[PDB]
C-alpha cells in the first residue's frame, strides 16, 4: 500500500510490500499526497502523528465523495523509544464525538 | 381539565395567590412522598419572612436554605448527560453531586405520614440535618479533590447515621446532631 | 378508580394488585419496543427486549382477545401468571418474592389445553 | 390552515405524532450511545496491540541496519515488490456502508523463501504482523467514526423536533 | 359544509345508519377512484353476514378478509415511522408491507368505472385476487426469511399478472386465477 | 366533470383519457418525492425517486408554462407524450399496450429546443 | 423610538447612539453564533467568534446583570466601553474614529 513516514522505516514496509517514502514535513506531505490518493491504488494509507495529526484537513478536500483511502495518525519515531498516550486521544474523540468528555 | 395549567381558573388563581405547591404524580410513582415536585414550585414570602428566620432559627439559616435550593438546582441541570451515557461514566465532581443530590432528596425532602416520629418535624430538626449534609458534602468535596475516590466515600459509615436522622425523636435530636457532627468531623481525618 | 378498595385477600385473591401493575409495565415495555424493532431491526435488541416483544405479543392474543369465553377471576390470573412467566424471574420488580415463589413457572396449558 | 374542528383535530394528531417520534428517536440514539461505548473499548485495545507490536517491528529494523551491512537492507527493499491485494468487502453498519480491508497479503510463495540475509530475514517478518495491527486499527477505527455520525445525526434530527416542530 | 365531518347532520347520521362510507379530497386529487377513505369507514353488517359468505362465496372468506383488514391496519401503523424516517430506512420486514399495502390498495381496491369490464366486478372474482394477493405476500415473506433481498421480489414479473388481474372478464376468470395460483408457487420454489 | 363526455375516439384522440390521468398519477408521486426531499435531503433518494422529481420540474417548466401562444390539442398531446417518455417504458401503468407502442419515445429537445 | 432626540451633544455624551448602535450589534451576533454552535460542532469555529461568544457572556453579567445598585449614565457608558475594548478595531466598524481610540482604552479589569 501507501505510507507516508520516514524513509528508513519506508524500506521495511517494502519488505512488507508497502511502498513508502517522505520528507519530514507537514506542507510536502501535503502536497504529494495529493497526488499518492489521485494515484490510490490502495485501500489505506498511513501517516505518523508528527508529520500533521489530522490527515482530515489535507485530504478532506480531494478525497470528497470517495471513501476507499483510509487515513489514520500512527505512532512516530520518538515513540519508537517512548510511548504513546492512548487513552487521552481516545478521550479527545469522544469528547468532540458525543459532545462531552466521559468515561473519568 | 387534562392537567393543563392555562386553563382561566387556573391562570386567575396563580396571579392572586403567594405559593405554588407542585403534586405530581410520577414522583409517587417511584415512591417519593409527599409528591411535591421542587422544580415546578415556587413560593414569594420567603424574602420577608427572613428576619423571623434569623432570630428564631438561627442566623445562617436563609444560606443553608440557598445552599440546599443550589444543590438540587445543579444535580437537576444534570439530569441529561446522566440519561446519556450513566452515572459511572461520569467525573468525580459530577458523580459527588449526584450523590449528594439522591442524599438530599432521599434524606431531608422525603417524609413518612405514618411514622409516628417522622409524621412531623421542627424547624431546628430540618436546620439540623441540612447542615449536617452541607458539611458532609464540604468534606466530600475537599476529599475528592485531594484524591480519594468517590468509592470509599459512598461507603463510609457516616452516611447510615445521617439518613437515619429523620426518626430521631425531638429531644434526642440535638445530642444525635452534635455527636453526628463530630463524627463528620472524625471521618474527614481519616482522608486527610 | 376505585380499584385497589376492591381487591386483595378476604376480597380476592391477593397477589391481585401486584400483578395488575406488573402486567401493566410489561405491556409499556412491550409496545415501546415493537416500534423501535421496525427501524433497527431485531437482531441489535438486547435479550431481555426479544422477552418483551414476545411478551407483549402474547399479551394481546391470550390476555385481550378472548372471545365470548366466561372466564373467572382465577382462570384471569392463570393466565396473567403464565404470560408472567415469559420474562425473567427478577425482572418482575414490581411484585414480592414471595408471590413469585407461590406462582411463577406455569406454562401455557389451559387457553389450548381447553376452549 | 383553514379554521375547522375537523382541522384542530387533524393538528392534535399531528402534535401526538411529533412527540411519539422524538421519543422513538431517543430511544434509537440511546441503542447507538450502547453500541458506540462497546466499541470504544475495543478500539482502544487494538490501538494497545498496535503500539506493542510496532517496537518490536521498530527494534527489528534497527539493528538490521546498523549491526547487520547498512546496505543488505536496502538490497532487501528493492528485492522484494509491493503489495497491491488490498480489495475491500464493503461493509453495513446501521444503515450505511462502509468500506472493511481484507487484504489478501501472501506471505510464503514469494522471492527468495530463505537466504543469506542475518537480522533483515525476520526484520522482514516483523513489519508483516505490523502491517496486520495497522489494517486491524484502521478497520476498528472507520467503524467508530461512522457510528459516531450516525449519533450526531440522530441528535440533530432529535433537536430538530423538539425546538422547531 | 366545507369538508367538515363534524356539522350536525353529519354527526346526526353516525348515530343511525349502518355503514359509513367517507370519501376524501386526497385520493381524489390523485385520480385514484373510487376513493374511499379506508381509515375512516367502517360497517355493522360483517359478523351477521358472515354465514351467507361460507355458503355461497367460499367457506375460508371471512379469514381472507380478515387478513387483508389485518394487513391494511398494520401498513397504516408503519406508515407513521416512514413519515419521520424516510421509507428506506426500515427493515426489509416491514418494507415488504409497505409494499403489499401498495399493492392491494392499486389492485384490489382501485376501479375503473368507465372501463367496460372492470365496473361491475362478481364476488368470486374478489375472492380470488384476495386469495393470490395473499399467496404471493406469505411466499415472500417466506423468501425474506432466507436471505433473498427485497429488491428482486419486487422485479418478479408475477407481479405484472396480479396488477392485471382484475381487467379480465368474469367468463375468463376462473383459468386465469388457476394458472396465476401455480405461476406464483413456481415463482418462488423455482429460484429455490 | 363532463370531461369524459367530449374526449375519445370520434373526437380528439383514442389516447387522451389515458395520457391525462396518468400525467396525474406520475405528477402526485413528483410532489410527495418533494415533500420526502423536505425531511431526508436530496442525496438520499433513489434512483427512480430523482426520476420523478425531473418529471414534476420539468411538467412545471415546459407543460403548464406556456405564455400566452396557442396551442392545438395536438402539440399539448405530443408534449405531454414527451413528458412521458422520461419515465421507464414498464411504470406507465395507466396507458395501454398499443398506445405505447404507437406515441413512446419522443424526446422534448425536438419538439423545440 | 424617541431616542435619537433625547440622546447626544448637549444632552449627555458626545458617543451615546454611536456606542449603543454598536453595543446593540455586537450582541445580535453573538447570539446567532451561539445558536449555530447550539446544532453544529463548535469544531466548525473561527478566531473572532470566540470573541463574540466571550462578548456576550461578559454582557449578559455585567451590562445587564445590575443588581441592585444604582448606576449614573457615566459609569454605564464606562461599562460598556469596556465591553467593546475586548473586540479588536475593524470589528468596531460602527463608531467613528476619533472616540473608538479616545475612550477604547480601559479593559473590564475594573469591577
Amino acid at each position: 500500500m501507501a505510507v507516508i513516514a520516514d524513509p528508513e522505516t519506508a524500506q521495511g514496509f517494502r519488505l512488507a510490500g508497502l511502498e513508502g517514502y517522505g520528507a519530514s514535513s507537514a506542507e510536502e506531505a501535503q502536497s504529494l499526497l495529493e497526488t499518492l490518493v489521485e494515484r490510490g491504488g490502495y485501500a489505506l494509507v498511513a501517516v505518523d502523528e508528527a508529520l500533521l495529526p489530522d490527515p482530515e484537513r489535507a485530504v478532506e478536500r480531494l478525497m470528497r465523495g470517495r471513501d476507499l483511502p483510509v487515513l489514520l495518525p500512527i505512532a512516530g519515531l520518538k515513540e519508537a523509544f517512548q510511548g504513546h498516550d492512548v487513552e487521552g486521544y481516545m478521550r479527545e474523540l469522544v469528547r468532540k464525538t458525543i459532545g462531552f468528555d466521559i468515561k473519568l | 381539565p387534562g392537567g393543563d395549567m392555562s386553563e382561566p381558573v387556573t391562570q386567575s388563581t396563580l396571579r392572586i395567590v403567594g405559593a405554588f405547591w407542585r403534586l405530581d404524580a410520577s414522583l409517587a410513582f417511584r415512591r417519593h412522598f409527599p409528591a411535591i415536585n421542587w422544580n415546578g414550585s415556587y413560593s414569594l414570602f420567603t424574602s420577608a419572612l427572613d428576619p423571623w428566620y434569623r432570630e428564631n432559627v438561627a442566623e445562617d439559616y436563609p444560606e443553608l436554605r440557598d445552599a440546599i435550593s443550589e444543590l438540587l438546582q445543579r444535580e437537576a441541570g444534570l439530569q441529561e448527560i446522566v440519561q446519556l451515557v450513566g452515572p459511572d461514566a461520569l467525573q468525580d465532581a459530577e458523580r459527588l453531586v449526584i450523590e449528594v443530590g439522591r442524599i438530599i432528596r432521599e434524606d431531608f425532602l422525603q417524609q413518612n405520614a405514618y411514622h409516628e416520629v417522622d409524621a412531623y418535624c421542627s424547624m431546628k430538626k430540618a436546620y439540623g440535618i441540612m447542615k449536617m449534609i452541607l458539611a458532609f458534602y464540604k468534606e466530600a468535596e475537599a476529599a475528592i479533590k485531594r484524591g480519594v475516590s468517590i468509592d470509599e466515600i459512598l461507603q463510609l459509615p457516616v452516611l447510615e447515621r445521617i439518613g437515619r436522622a429523620r426518626y430521631v425523636s425531638e429531644e434526642e435530636f440535638p445530642a444525635y446532631f452534635e455527636e453526628a457532627m463530630k463524627e463528620i468531623q472524625g471521618a474527614f481525618k481519616a482522608l486527610a | 378508580r376505585l380499584m385497589n378498595n376492591g381487591v386483595g385477600k378476604g376480597k380476592t385473591r391477593e397477589d391481585h394488585k401486584q400483578v395488575s401493575d406488573q402486567l401493566y409495565s410489561a405491556y409499556a415495555n412491550g409496545v415501546d419496543i415493537r416500534k423501535l424493532v421496525a427501524i433497527i431491526g431485531e437482531d441489535a435488541l438486547t435479550e431481555n427486549d426479544r422477552r418483551y416483544l414476545q411478551f407483549a405479543d402474547a399479551f394481546e392474543r391470550f390476555f385481550i382477545n378472548q372471545g365470548q369465553q366466561n372466564r373467572s377471576i382465577e382462570e384471569s390470573l392463570q393466565i396473567a401468571w403464565a404470560l408472567l412467566s415469559m420474562l425473567p424471574q427478577g425482572e418482575l420488580k414490581r411484585i414480592s418474592k414471595d408471590h413469585i415463589g407461590k406462582y411463577y413457572g406455569q406454562k401455557l396449558e389451559e387457553i389450548w389445553g381447553a376452549p | 390552515v383553514s379554521p375547522t374542528r375537523m382541522n384542530l383535530l387533524q393538528r392534535r394528531g399531528q402534535l401526538r405524532l411529533a412527540q411519539k417520534g422524538v421519543d422513538l428517536l431517543k430511544k434509537k440514539r440511546d441503542a447507538l450511545v450502547a453500541e458506540f461505548f462497546g466499541l470504544v473499548r475495543e478500539a482502544m485495545e487494538a490501538r494497545k496491540a498496535l503500539d506493542q507490536a510496532a517496537k518490536e517491528a521498530y527494534a527489528a529494523l534497527l539493528l538490521a541496519q546498523a549491526f547487520d551491512g547498512p546496505e543488505v537492507v536496502a538490497g532487501a527493499a528493492l528485492g522484494v515488490p509491493p503489495l497491491e491485494g488490498v480489495e475491500a468487502e464493503v461493509e453495513n453498519v446501521w444503515g450505511s456502508k462502509v468500506p472493511r480491508l481484507k487484504a489478501t497479503f501472501p506471505d510464503g510463495a514469494l522471492l527468495s523463501p530463505v537466504g543469506t540475509p542475518a537480522y533483515t530475514l525476520e526484520a522482514s517478518r516483523a513489519f508483516r504482523r505490523y502491517a496486520e495491527a495497522l489494517i486491524r486499527v484502521a478497520n476498528t477505527e472507520t467503524r467508530l467514526k461512522k457510528i459516531g455520525e450516525e449519533i450526531k445525526k440522530t441528535t440533530r434530527r432529535v433537536n430538530a423536533l423538539e425546538q422547531v416542530v
